[PDB]
């Protein structure tokens, strides 16, 4: 029995590949191969085109109040700043477009294959 | 060595803390009425009855303790056996048993 | 730039997590708080009273370098401020980030 | 007809009128080893010509008053013949107490006002009731304020309403001046020579020396160097009150790195105390008292207020106190907040030019206004109503 | 990108997650997808760690503790990274350059899969 080698590298080498996210694009938007066996040609060519969100929809629902509460089954201003607020629907505005620019984004792409055809061609 | 307790080390660190809070440290030069404590003792002060001396302490500090050498002040990476006082270095090591470790010169 | 830490072992104590250890140099001892990680790595690499040892802080990288009471003590400071100087080559850097434990490759080929 | 302002603080007294400018004068009496029989009071001090071996008879301890029979006699001066000439009978008098002031105290406070001197009427306030006070008449848009009281026994931070004192939310601190020039002693001691009776001396080191620094563990490395790269060493010169009136610092150009001088000047060479000393009131566990430092004290007690409130309490911090005019101060006391402040609440620290005497000022200010009269407590009342009516009125 | 002060999962499986970032340009609190909360598991994010969050595809790294805590313990085998300077929430427009065979190999073969093929791969 012989101890291991130890190899010893520069801390600067283990980090020659790493890029920040602020200095990359997203990947997932040509990610084809990684839609198979999750992602179906229901969902792409069928249901996203009929129930994608749009952003008056969202912008409706973030206004809205909250909805009234599920019915149980039955068997039958000194304080007041303005800057602060403007701020704060400005920042509740960028959330709601990161939102949907998100949504459509991470639903865009379609299978090559998808759910359905590989389990018709896959035999016993 | 010896090797001073958990008791003696909260003495210590509790009389050194209080010498901080002391008026003068020589004795009046012509050589010949209540205190704090007498005044806390007569308030009878009770924590959580409304705001007061006592709960207007400050708590502990979120960040943790940096410590720093007994002897220059210089930030410690070693921690004295004997007595826990920290040190950075073996000169500071010898000066700090040679004064302060155990009896307290 | 690393912290090297060399010494011999004199106490560890570890409780149910929470403990402590003691080294020693020619010069000086020392009694240390440890933390999760570094205890961890002590008890990953078994170390007893009387093992001379040295540790690189950042990483609990622990090798035991003998026993003393055969390797003599360490003599000066405890905790010691390295430089420590890597020329790697250009292959090694090209097959360290072409796979996860891609350095593997640069002894058994495989690249 | 006049009225008289006092801030009966454990260090200096701010004692003036309000029709007139303010006075700073220590709040105790001395003794020393060159006098046989003769105790200096109040402003005395400045008689005495070899300040070295002083003796500090103190009517403060720990920041409250304990000690009466030498503030009888500081008062006695300070409203004497020589001082003052209050006429008593005619005058009103803005004395300020102690936070969590203890009601025995209280009680002589008003017993000796009302029949030992008989003054028309009194009020007692606090210090930081004063600073607000001054600060809202600065600032009339202004709805609420901080306060930071930084002084000699103590560091309270009290967050003020327009007319009203956040009982609840007031956090102490225990490290002020005197804890300051205690432990630099203590450290010029350990280290280089025995200062523990010249207590004098070191505290005009620290006020002319220590500072503040931005960057801590920068300057530690910096102070740990040797030669021109330690710019944060400097020799002081310490006075020996017959050639060196005063402590001063050795020019740079002049420093001389061997420590040895042909000149016989007793030299104190600080290097890290310059910045450690003033750590100890943004690190209190720094030395060893487990108690958060000021800008997590500031952001505690504001945390503690309700949410509608908060942003404006980060927008009006206003430092006061003594150890305020440290170098860096404010900037230190600005970054901390601000990295502990949420990002959507602006952040503004304040430091007046002269934060000894705000307090003085907002006493001057509210004593001009029209509705004084009604804040007081007159002696006539007092003799009836006067004891409880003196706890009924002033909010401490 | 900041330093974590606080990891609350909100139940309902858990809802949301909220967690609060601390940079020397101030606090920021944020309502993080429920899925976000395995990778900040796996990451093992705690209080008092520098961690950076993608907000497009919820990527956590936990890239060390701050130099706050370092002085904790007196011995750790932890990497201390100073508080991140700028604000909690960062946006940079970028122009990057790929080429088709970038796109082509990475399409060849999967990545990450928590199945027993895919970690086997
Ligand atoms: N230039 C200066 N630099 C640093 N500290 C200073 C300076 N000038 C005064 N001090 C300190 O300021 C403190 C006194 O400040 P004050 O707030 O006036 O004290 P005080 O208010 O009379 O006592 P309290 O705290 O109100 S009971 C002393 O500890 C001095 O050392
Ligand atoms: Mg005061
Ligand atoms: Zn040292
Ligand atoms: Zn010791």
């Amino acid at each position: 029995i012989t101890p291991g080698i130890c190899f010893s590298t520069a801390s600067l080498v283990l980090r020659a590949t790493d890029v920040h996210p602020l200095q990359r694009i997203d990947m997932g938007r040509f990610d084809l191969i990684g839609l198979e066996g999750r992602v179906s040609r229901y969902e792409a060519d069928t249901f996203l085109p009929r129930h994608r969100l749009s952003r008056r929809v969202l912008l409706e629902v973030a206004t809205a109040p909250d909805p009234p509460p599920r019915p149980k089954p039955v068997k039958m201003s000194p304080f007041y700043l303005d800057s602060l607020e403007e701020k704060r629907k400005r920042q509740r505005s960028e959330r709601l477009e990161r939102i949907f620019q998100l949504s459509e984004a991470h639903g865009a792409l379609a299978p090559v294959y998808g759910t359905e055809v590989l389990d018709f061609c896959t035999l016993p | 060595r010896r090797v001073l307790d958990r008791a003696a080390r909260q003495r210590r660190i509790n009389r050194q803390l209080e010498a901080l809070e002391n008026d003068n440290f020589q004795d009046d030069p012509h050589a010949g009425r209540k205190n704090f404590q007498a005044l806390l003792e007569e308030q009878n002060l009770s924590v959580a009855e409304g705001p007061n001396y006592l709960t207007a302490c400050a708590g502990p500090p979120s960040r943790p303790q940096r410590p720093f050498c007994a002897v220059c002040g210089f930030p410690s990476p070693y921690t004295c056996v004997s007595c826990g006082a920290r040190y950075c270095t073996v000169r500071c090591l010898g000066t700090h048993q040679e004064t302060r470790c155990l009896k307290w010169t | 730039e690393t912290e090297i830490i060399e010494g011999e072992v004199v106490e560890i104590q570890i409780d149910r997590k929470v403990g402590k250890l003691t080294l020693k140099t020619t010069e000086m001892e020392t009694i240390y708080d440890l933390g999760t990680k570094m205890i961890e790595s002590l008890t990953k690499d078994k170390v007893q009273a009387g093992d001379v040892i040295t540790i690189d802080k950042a990483t609990g990288k622990i090798s035991k370098l003998g026993r003393s009471f055969f390797v003599q003590c360490p003599d000066g400071e405890l905790q010691k401020r390295k430089e420590v100087v890597h020329t790697v080559s250009l292959h090694e850097i090209d097959v360290i980030n072409s796979r996860t434990q891609g350095f593997l490759a640069l002894f058994s080929g495989d690249t | 007809m006049t009225t008289l302002v006092l801030d009966n603080g454990a260090y200096n007294a701010k004692i003036g009128y309000s029709h007139e400018n303010v006075s700073v004068i220590p709040n105790c009496q001395f003794r020393s080893k060159t006098a046989r029989l003769k105790t200096f009071t109040a402003n005395q001090i400045d008689e005495i010509k070899d300040p070295s071996g002083l003796f500090y008879i103190l009517p403060f301890q720990k920041g409250y008053l304990v000690n009466w029979d030498v503030q009888r006699q500081v008062w006695d001066y300070l409203f004497g013949k020589e001082m003052y000439q209050v006429d008593f009978l005619d005058t009103n008098i803005i004395i300020t107490e102690p936070y969590f002031n203890f009601t025995s105290i209280q009680e002589s406070m008003n017993e000796i006002l009302f029949e030992e001197y008989q003054f028309q009427a009194v009020l007692r306030v606090n210090a930081g009731a004063l600073s607000a006070h001054r600060y809202f008449r600065d600032n009339p848009s202004e709805l609420c304020c901080i306060i930071v009281d930084s002084g000699y026994s103590f560091t309270h931070i009290v967050p003020y309403c327009r007319s009203k004192k956040k009982k609840e939310a007031i956090i102490r601190i225990n490290v002020g001046g005197k804890l300051l020039t205690n432990h630099l002693k203590e450290i010029i001691s350990y280290r280089q020579l025995h200062v523990m009776d010249e207590t004098h001396v070191i505290n005009q080191v620290k006020e002319d020396v220590c500072y503040v620094s931005q960057d801590f563990y920068r300057d530690m490395d910096i102070a740990k160097l040797k030669g021109e790269e330690n710019t944060v060493m400097i020799d002081y010169v310490l006075p020996d009150f017959s050639t060196i009136k005063k402590g001063f610092c050795k020019p740079r150009e002049e420093m001389v790195l061997s420590g040895k001088y042909k000149s016989g000047e007793q030299i104190l060479r600080l290097a890290n105390e310059r910045f450690a000393v003033p750590e100890i009131l943004f690190n209190p566990s720094d030395i060893g008292i487990q108690e958060m430092g000021i800008p997590e004290a500031i952001v505690y007690s504001i945390q503690n207020l309700p949410e509608e409130m908060q942003p404006h309490f980060f927008k009006n911090i206003v430092l006061t106190g003594g150890n305020s005019l440290f170098p860096g101060f404010r900037d230190r006391v600005y970054s901390e907040v601000r990295c502990l402040t949420p990002t959507d609440y602006d952040v503004s620290v304040v430091l007046p030019e002269n934060p000894i005497t705000y307090a003085w000022e907002g006493g001057k200010l509210i004593s001009e206004n029209d509705d004084f009269e009604d804040m007081v407590v007159t002696r006539e009342d007092y003799e009836e109503n006067g004891h409880s009516v003196c706890e009924e009125k002033f909010d401490i | 990108e900041g330093e974590v002060t606080e990891l609350t999962p909100c139940e309902t499986t858990i809802s949301h997650v909220i967690i609060g970032l601390k940079t020397a340009k101030g606090t920021k609190q944020l309502k993080l997808d429920p899925s976000i909360f395995e990778s900040l598991q796996k990451e093992r994010v705690e209080a008092g760690d520098v961690i950076y969050i993608e907000a497009n595809s919820g990527a956590v790294k936990r890239q060390g503790r701050c130099d706050t805590y370092a002085t904790e313990f007196d011995l750790e085998a932890e990497e201390y990274v100073p508080l991140p300077k700028g604000d909690v929430h960062k946006k940079k427009e970028i122009i990057q350059d790929v080429t088709l065979h970038d796109l082509d190999v990475a399409n060849a073969r999967p990545q990450g899969g928590q199945d027993i093929l895919s970690m086997m791969g």
